[PDB]
C-alpha cells in the first residue's frame, strides 16, 4: 500500500487562543489550530505560517492528534514568538527564521497565559494545571515552579523581578514573594472563579463570573503582614457575563487611560480613567449635591465611600460583534481615535476604531475598518464535493458556499446559500446544486458567480442527501419527509419527474458508477436497494443498530459498504445482500465512507476526529489519519485517487496526497567524610589562632545523624559491630562534635544513647587500654552533658508524673 | 488508652499518634494517604 | 458565611507566613485556632528546639498560660495523643509541664473530661520514666571507662 500524509491545511483564519498585534494597522499573529499564522491586516492577505514540522499521516508521525495552540506572546524588541500548546509544551520561534529555538515541557495541562519580562530573558507560564513557572531562556532550564493555587490559571501580572500577582479559576488572588518563590498574600478575589485581572500603578482591577468587578489598590511597600493588596470597590459592568480579559493602554500626550472587559458575549465594553483633578472636581459636586440634599456628613462619607468606583470609572463605549469574541487586544492608542482588533469564535478578525473628544466618544458606535473573511467560513462545512477535473472544491456550510482552488488553497467564489446540507458539482465542474434544510434546492453557476435557479418546495423537509447519475442528466434527492424524487435536468432549470414514498425519513441515496441501483438509508436503520432503471424494489440490508449514515458502492457494483451510528462499517454482497464483514471502525458515529476509485479500499471519517485509510479485500485498516481536533463531518475522493479531502469541526479543510553498601559500610563512608572536614576546620582554627556536603547542604555532625537514623534498628547493632577500632575514636569524636549542638543532642538523645553504649560496651577492653590524654577529655565531655541531657527530660518526666497524679487526687476528693 | 480513628470527620489520626488535618495537607500529602488506605482495605 | 470564609482564608496564610519567618508564638495561637495538628507539633517541636540553645520562652509560655478551656482541652488531647509515642513524648512532657506553672490547678480539675484526659497520660508518663532513668544507669559505662583509664 502506499502512504497517505497532509499536503495541505487551510480554511482556519483564528482558533481557539489569543493575538498578537505587531505594529508596522500593521499585523495581527493568530492561531490556526496547531500552526500560527501572521495576517496583514490592510491587505488581508496570509503573511507566514509556523508549521513545526513532521506532517499528519508520515510514519515517523505521532500517532495521536497534534496539540493546538492556546496562548501566544512575543517579544517585540527581540522578535521572539513563544507559543504555548495544548499539552502543556511552550516553544519559543525565531520570527526572522521562522524556526523553534527553545522547546520547554513543565507543563501537564494547556497553557493559558504567558509573558516575557521586560528585558527578554526570563518567560513566564501559567497552565491549567494550576502551575507558574518562570523560565530562564539563556539557560534553557525551569527557575522555579509556584504552587499554591487550585484550579486553572487565569491571569497574572510580573512588571518587576520582586513580585508577582496572580489569579485563578478558584476565585483566589495571590501575591508571591518570587526572591524566596513563596505566597505572602491571598485573598478570596469573588466568590467563584476569578477570570481577569489588570493593574495600573496602584490600581488593580478583577472580574469574577457575575457582572461585578471589583477595584483593589496595589501598596507593595505596605510590608504590615498584610493590607499589600485593599478592596476600595465594586462597579457593575453591562453584560452579565464573565469577563475574561482586561487589558489597560495609556495616552502618552495626555497621560489619560483607558481599558476594557472582554466578555463571553459578543461585547467588549471599554472603560476610561478619570484624572485627579476630574475627581476632585467630581467629589466636590457631588459633596455640594448631597450637602443640599440635607444628609448628615457622616452619611456623605459613607455614601462617597459606596460611590468610591464611579469617581475613577467611566463608561466609554461598547463595542459589540456580530459573533461572539474569543480574544481582543490594543493596537493605538491617540487623541484623535482609539483602536482595538479581535478573534471571533466563528473563524474571522475584525478591527474597530474609537474615534473620540475628550470625555465622551464622538460616533454612537465603533467604526468595524477592517476584516479577515474570504479565505475562511464562519460555519462548519457540511459537505464537500471536488469537481471531475480535481481542480476545484466547493464547501458548503449554513450561510456560504465557498468555491476552493486545490493547488493555491485559495477561495475563489463564495455564494451565499441557506442551512446547506449537501452539495454536488454537475459534470464539467460549471455547476454546484445545493440541498439545504428548509426542503430548498439551489443551482449556482461558477462562471456567472449567481444563484441560476431555487426550487423553494423540492421537499417539505430538509434534503438530507443528493446524488446524480454518471450521465449528470437525472438528480436524485432523498428528504425527511420521507420522499425520493427524481428531477431532470434540462436546458438549465430543474424539472420534477417521479417520487417514491417510502415509510421513513431518508439519511443518505447513493447511485451507483454503473447507473443500476439506488441505496436509500433510513432512519429505521436499513438500507434499501432499488434498480434504477425500473425501480423495483431489489434487497433491503439489516444489521445495523443504529441508522446508516453513509453508503457507497464499488466501481463494479459488486460491493456495497455502509456506516452507521453504532460505530460499525458493513460490507455487504450487492449479489444477494449478505454481510461479507462488519468492522468496529471508529470510536463515534462514522460520517462518512467513500471507496477510493478503481479500487476496493475505502476511507472513513467519524466523529472522533480520526480519518481512516482500510483494505477493501482483507479489512484492515492501512493507515489512521490524526489531524483533525473535532468532528469531521465530510470526506471527498478525487476521481484519480490521488488525494482525499476532509473538512472538520474546526474550520480546517486537510488535503490528504497519495505518497550496594550495607548499614556500617555506609556509616563507616560518612564518617571518614564529616571528621575529615571536623578535623579540617579544627586544624585551620588552631593555626589561624566538600562537594558533597555542599551539594547535600548539611553540615559534616548533621550528615553523619541522618546516615544513622536511615540504619534500621534490627540492623544498627550489627552495623556497629563490623566497625573497626578506628572508626570508634572517629564515631566517639562524632559524638563529641554533637554535644556541642543541644539542638541535635536533645532531638535524638535516645538514638545517641544506644549507640554509644553499644560502642563502649562492644569493645571496652581496646579502649581503656588506650593511653590517650585527648581521649580521656573527650570521653569526660561526652559524659557530662549527657547525664545533663538525660537529666533534663527525666526531671521533666518525674515533675510531671507526681503533678498529674494530684489533679487526679484532688478530682476524686471532690467528687467521692 | 490507645490511639483510635479521628473523633473529627475533618482529620486522619494513625495509630503512630500522629494527627493530620485535611486542609493543611498538601495535594501530592493526600494522594499518597488515599493510596496507603487502599493497601490497607485491600488486603483487608 | 463570606466574611468566616475570608477570613479563614487570611488565617492560613498568616499561618504560614510565620511558620516560615520563625515566629511560632504567633504561629501557635493561629495553628490552635485553625485546629491544624501537624503544624501544632512542628511549632511546637521547632520552638523547643530553640529553647535548647522558662518552659518555651517568655512570649510562647505567655500564650499557652491566657488559653481558655475549649483550647486546653484540645491541647491535651493531643499531648495524650504525642505521649503514647516515644519518638514524640518529650514534646508533650514539656507542653504538659508548662500547663501545669501556668494555669490554676484546681480550674484545671473542674473541666469536664480532663480527669479522663490526665488519666490516659499517666500511665505512659511513667514508662517514659522507667526508661530514659534507665539510660542514666548505663551512662555509668563512662566512669567505668575513665576509672580504668585512670590505672
Amino acid at each position: 500500500y502506499q502512504r497517505f500524509e497532509q499536503a495541505a491545511a487551510f480554511g482556519v483564519i483564528a482558533s481557539n487562543a489569543n493575538c498578537v498585534w505587531i505594529p508596522a494597522p500593521g499585523q495581527l499573529i493568530t492561531s490556526a489550530l496547531e500552526d500560527v499564522n501572521i495576517w496583514d491586516i490592510k491587505t488581508g492577505d496570509l503573511v507566514s505560517k509556523l508549521s513545526d514540522g513532521l506532517p499528519p499521516g508520515a510514519s515517523d508521525a505521532r500517532g495521536a492528534k497534534p496539540a493546538e495552540c492556546t496562548y501566544l506572546e512575543a517579544h517585540k524588541d527581540t522578535d521572539l514568538l513563544a507559543v504555548g500548546y495544548a499539552d502543556g509544551v511552550i516553544k519559543v520561534w525565531d520570527l526572522m527564521s521562522k524556526t523553534v529555538l527553545l522547546n520547554f515541557n513543565g507543563h501537564k495541562a494547556a497553557i493559558t497565559l504567558l509573558q516575557f519580562d521586560g528585558t527578554g530573558t526570563r518567560l513566564i507560564s501559567g497552565s491549567k494545571d494550576s502551575n507558574i513557572i518562570v523560565w530562564d531562556l539563556v539557560g534553557e532550564v525551569g527557575l522555579y515552579k509556584l504552587r499554591s493555587h487550585k484550579d486553572s490559571i487565569t491571569g497574572f501580572w510580573c512588571q518587576g523581578e520582586d513580585w508577582l500577582i496572580s489569579t485563578s479559576k478558584d476565585g483566589m488572588i495571590k501575591l508571591w514573594d518570587l526572591k524566596t518563590h513563596q505566597c505572602i498574600e491571598t485573598h478570596i478575589a469573588h466568590t467563584g472563579e476569578c477570570w481577569g485581572l489588570a493593574v495600573k500603578d496602584d490600581l488593580l482591577i478583577t472580574t469574577g463570573t457575575d457582572s461585578q468587578v471589583k477595584i483593589w489598590k496595589l501598596d507593595i511597600e505596605n510590608d504590615k503582614m498584610g493590607g499589600k493588596l485593599t478592596e476600595m470597590g465594586i462597579f457593575e459592568k453591562q453584560s452579565k457575563q464573565r469577563g475574561l480579559k482586561i487589558e489597560f493602554i495609556t495616552n502618552s500626550s495626555d497621560k489619560t487611560s483607558f481599558f476594557y472587559i472582554q466578555n463571553a458575549d459578543k461585547t467588549i465594553e471599554t472603560f476610561r480613567i478619570r484624572k485627579e483633578e476630574e475627581i476632585a472636581r467630581g467629589l466636590k459636586k457631588r459633596e455640594k449635591r448631597l450637602k443640599e440634599k440635607g444628609l448628615t456628613e457622616e452619611e456623605i462619607a459613607k455614601s462617597i465611600k459606596e460611590s468610591y468606583s464611579s469617581f475613577i470609572l467611566h463608561p466609554f463605549q461598547t463595542i459589540r460583534s456580530l459573533y461572539k469574541i474569543k480574544s481582543a487586544s490594543w493596537t493605538t492608542v491617540s487623541s484623535s481615535k482609539l483602536e482595538l482588533v479581535l478573534t471571533t469564535s466563528s473563524n474571522t478578525i475584525e478591527y474597530y476604531s474609537i474615534p473620540y473628544e475628550k470625555r465622551d466618544p464622538t460616533s454612537p458606535a465603533p467604526l468595524k475598518t477592517h476584516t479577515i473573511e474570504l479565505q475562511g467560513q464562519r460555519t462548519d462545512v457540511r459537505s464537500i464535493d471536488i469537481s471531475d477535473d480535481n481542480k476545484l472544491l466547493a464547501t458548503a456550510s449554513n450561510g456560504s458556499l465557498k468555491i476552493w482552488n486545490i493547488k493555491t488553497h485559495k477561495c475563489i467564489r463564495t455564494f451565499e446559500c441557506g442551512y446547506a446540507l449537501t452539495c454536488k458539482f454537475l459534470p464539467g465542474g460549471l455547476l454546484v446544486i445545493l440541498g439545504t434544510r428548509n426542503g430548498e434546492l439551489q443551482l449556482f453557476d461558477l462562471a456567472s458567480s449567481s444563484l441560476l435557479d431555487t426550487i423553494e418546495d423540492a421537499h417539505d423537509a430538509a434534503i438530507w442527501s443528493l446524488d446524480l447519475t454518471s450521465d449528470g442528466k437525472r438528480l436524485v434527492t432523498g428528504s425527511a419527509d420521507k420522499t425520493v424524487k427524481f428531477w431532470d435536468f434540462k436546458v438549465l432549470k430543474l424539472h420534477h419527474d417521479t417520487t417514491l414514498e417510502l415509510t421513513d425519513d431518508i439519511l443518505c441515496v447513493r447511485v451507483s458508477p454503473d447507473d443500476r441501483y439506488l441505496a436509500i438509508s433510513l432512519l429505521d436503520n436499513t438500507v434499501k436497494v432499488f434498480f434504477l432503471d425500473s425501480m423495483k424494489f431489489y434487497l433491503s440490508l439489516y444489521g445495523h443498530k443504529l441508522p446508516v449514515l453513509s453508503i457507497d458502492i464499488s466501481f463494479d457494483s459488486k460491493m456495497i459498504i455502509t456506516s452507521s451510528a453504532d460505530k460499525n462499517i458493513k460490507i455487504w454482497g450487492l449479489d444477494f445482500g449478505d454481510c461479507h464483514k462488519s468492522l468496529f471502525a471508529h470510536q463515534d458515529s462514522i460520517m462518512n465512507v467513500k471507496f477510493l476509485p478503481q479500487s476496493h479500499n475505502f476511507f472513513s471519517c467519524s466523529k472522533d476526529a480520526v480519518v481512516k485509510y482500510w483494505d477493501g479485500e482483507k479489512f484492515e485498516c492501512i493507515q489512521k489519519l490524526y489531524a483533525h481536533q473535532s468532528e469531521v463531518w465530510a470526506l471527498a475522493v478525487a476521481t484519480d485517487g490521488g488525494f482525499v479531502v476532509s473538512s472538520s469541526h474546526d474550520h480546517s479543510i486537510r488535503i490528504w496526497e497519495e505518497t550496594s553498601l550495607k548499614a556500617g559500610e555506609r556509616l563507616m563512608e560518612a564518617l571518614d567524610l564529616g571528621i575529615a572536614e571536623i578535623e579540617g576546620l579544627e586544624a585551620y582554627n588552631r593555626d589561624m589562632k566538600n562537594a558533597v556536603l555542599i551539594a547535600v547542604n548539611k553540615t559534616p555532625e548533621q550528615y553523619i545523624m541522618d546516615t544513622l537514623l536511615r540504619i534500621r534498628m534490627s540492623q544498627l547493632e550489627d552495623a556497629l559491630m563490623v566497625m573497626p577500632f578506628s572508626y570508634v575514636l572517629k564515631f566517639l569524636k562524632f559524638i563529641d562534635t554533637v554535644m556541642q549542638n543541644k539542638t541535635l543532642l536533645h532531638s535524638h538523645l535516645p538514638l545517641i544513647c544506644k549507640n554509644l553504649f553499644f560502642i563502649i560496651k562492644f569493645n571496652h577492653k581496646e579502649l581503656v587500654s588506650q593511653k590517650n590524654e585527648e581521649l580521656k577529655l573527650q570521653i569526660n565531655r561526652v559524659k557530662t552533658e549527657l547525664r545533663s541531657a538525660l537529666k533534663s527530660t527525666e526531671d521533666d518526666l518525674g515533675f510531671n508524673v507526681q503533678g498529674l497524679k494530684f489533679v487526679k487526687q484532688q478530682w476524686n476528693l471532690r467528687h467521692n | 488508652y490507645n490511639v483510635g480513628k479521628a473523633e473529627k470527620d475533618g482529620e486522619i489520626r494513625l495509630k503512630n499518634g500522629v494527627a493530620m488535618s485535611k486542609e493543611e495537607l498538601t495535594r501530592e500529602d493526600k494522594n499518597r494517604l488515599r493510596r496507603a488506605l487502599k493497601r490497607k482495605r485491600s488486603k483487608a | 458565611e463570606q466574611e468566616k470564609a475570608k477570613l479563614q482564608v487570611e488565617q492560613e496564610q498568616s499561618l504560614q507566613n510565620y511558620m516560615s519567618k520563625g515566629d511560632w508564638t504567633n504561629a501557635f495561637l493561629l495553628a490552635m485556632t485553625l485546629d491544624h495538628p501537624m503544624r501544632l507539633f512542628n511549632v511546637l517541636k521547632r520552638a523547643l528546639g530553640e529553647s535548647r540553645s522558662v518552659i518555651f520562652n517568655e512570649e510562647l509560655d505567655q500564650a499557652i498560660s491566657i488559653l481558655n478551656d475549649e483550647q486546653l482541652i484540645l491541647l491535651m488531647k493531643r499531648c495524650r495523643d504525642w505521649n503514647t509515642n516515644a519518638k514524640t513524648h518529650t514534646i508533650a512532657q514539656r507542653t504538659i509541664r508548662c500547663i501545669l506553672m501556668h494555669h490554676n490547678i484546681a480550674k484545671l480539675s473542674e473541666i469536664p473530661g480532663m480527669v479522663k484526659i490526665v488519666d490516659a497520660i499517666i500511665p505512659y508518663t511513667q514508662r517514659h520514666f522507667t526508661r530514659v532513668d534507665n539510660l542514666v544507669e548505663q551512662s555509668y559505662i563512662l566512669d567505668y571507662a575513665l576509672v580504668e583509664m585512670d590505672k
